[PDB]
């Protein structure tokens, strides 16, 4: 009726006329995303179509979560909403959902590949860092931070992204978490342990090392080598840790060949660091000591968000209004240990769009 | 000290 068909790649876009001139910027882990102009508002905004949402109990749970989370999280570093709509009219008609949100200038995969300075890099770390702290401040782990999901503005801002997974620690592992990027998968994930708010930091760890090394920290050629690669770098884990890992995994992870591990003083020389020479608190050895406490195998000994923000490298940008920020409160409907039908996610998801406009 | 507000993304 009042929407229009935008021939984009494969599935065609049927967005409001508000959004015109659609170009592709990426394809997240749900549908696809474009950087169109929203005349009505005056500024380029990202429209995300989740073509056929409720295919199954998966792309329908990651959605209801994405929806609610989107409308609940507000923060200077955690991307915000803007508009959500469905080109379909009737209750049955529904089969697609478009999401309009902010739109930076690039994605971290652009900085990673450039020579920052200190004050700066430390700001983004802080930046990105806070957003994280906030999201957690509601018992919400993201579980997927990685350049492909981090966005920085030319004015040097920065925002987290994709709340398609970011759930709460209510359930444990799964021998099918292969969805969360390898190079940024944390030990408790890999080893199918059981995550907590911390996991997110590890991601942030494999990040910095990337903002420093330029190469990705722990490659991996399969989810099973990932481990054989992370530990080849950080040494074989302390026996107590072993006692933690599930029965089976323990055996295998134990059989692995023993690795010395390298001190971060060599894992990140004084050279791979931004001109170590300004404003005390900063200093290369601090950018590192930071890592020194994030890149940690045993989940229970990893510098949590707070202490990170509360850390010599980060800290210099602290400020209660954007860190100890008000907790992004949740209603009382969200279900992390509960599933339904597709004709139910529909009613639920459809009844989760409508009102919105 | 105050944070920066640039970032040459080219
Ligand atoms: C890739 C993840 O998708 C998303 N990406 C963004 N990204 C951005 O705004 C930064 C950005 C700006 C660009 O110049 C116009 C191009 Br070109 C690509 C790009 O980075 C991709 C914002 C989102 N809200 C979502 C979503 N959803």
């Amino acid at each position: 009726n009042n929407f229009y068909s935008v021939e984009i790649g494969d599935s065609t876009f049927t967005v409001l006329k508000r959004y015109q001139n659609l170009k592709p910027i990426g394809s997240g882990a749900q549908g696809i995303v474009c950087a169109a102009y929203d005349a009505i508002l005056e500024r380029n905004v990202a429209i995300k179509k989740l073509s056929r949402p409720f295919q199954n109990q998966t792309h329908a749970k990651r959605a209801y979560r994405e929806l609610v989370l989107m409308k609940c999280v507000n923060h200077k570093n955690i991307i915000g909403l803007l508009n959500v709509f469905t080109p379909q009219k009737s209750l049955e008609e529904f089969q697609d959902v478009y999401i309009v949100m902010e739109l930076m200038d690039a994605n971290l995969c652009q900085v990673i590949q450039m020579e920052l300075d200190h004050e700066r890099m430390s700001y983004l770390l802080y930046q990105m860092l806070c957003g994280i702290k906030h999201l957690h401040s509601a018992g919400i782990i993201h579980r997927d931070l990685k350049p492909s999901n981090i966005v920085v503005k030319s004015d040097c801002t920065l925002k987290i992204l994709d709340f398609g997974l970011a759930r709460t620690a209510g359930t444990s592992f799964m021998m099918e978490p292969e969805v969360v990027t390898r190079y940024y998968r944390a030990p408790e994930v890999i080893l199918g342990m059981g995550y907590k708010e911390n996991v997110d930091l590890w991601s942030v760890g494999c990040i910095m090392g990337e903002m420093v090394c330029h190469k990705i920290l722990f490659p991996g050629r399969d989810y099973i080598d990932q481990w054989n690669k992370v530990i080849e770098q950080l040494g074989t884990p302390c026996p107590e840790f072993m006692k933690k890992l599930q029965p089976t995994v323990r055996t295998y992870v134990e059989n692995r060949p023993k690795y010395a591990g390298y001190s971060f003083e060599k894992l990140f020389p004084d050279v791979l660091f931004p001109a170590d020479s300004e404003h005390n608190k900063l200093k290369a050895s601090q950018a590192r000591d930071l890592l020194s406490k994030m890149l940690v195998i045993d989940a229970s000994k990893r510098i949590s968000v707070d202490e990170a923000l509360q850390h010599p490298y980060i800290n210099v940008w602290y400020d209660p209004s954007e860190a100890e920020a008000p907790p992004p409160k949740i209603p009382d409907k969200q279900l992390d240990e509960r599933e339904h039908t597709i004709e139910e996610w529909k009613e639920l998801i459809y009844k989760e769009v409508m009102d919105l406009e | 000290p105050k944070r920066p507000t640039t970032l040459n993304l080219f």
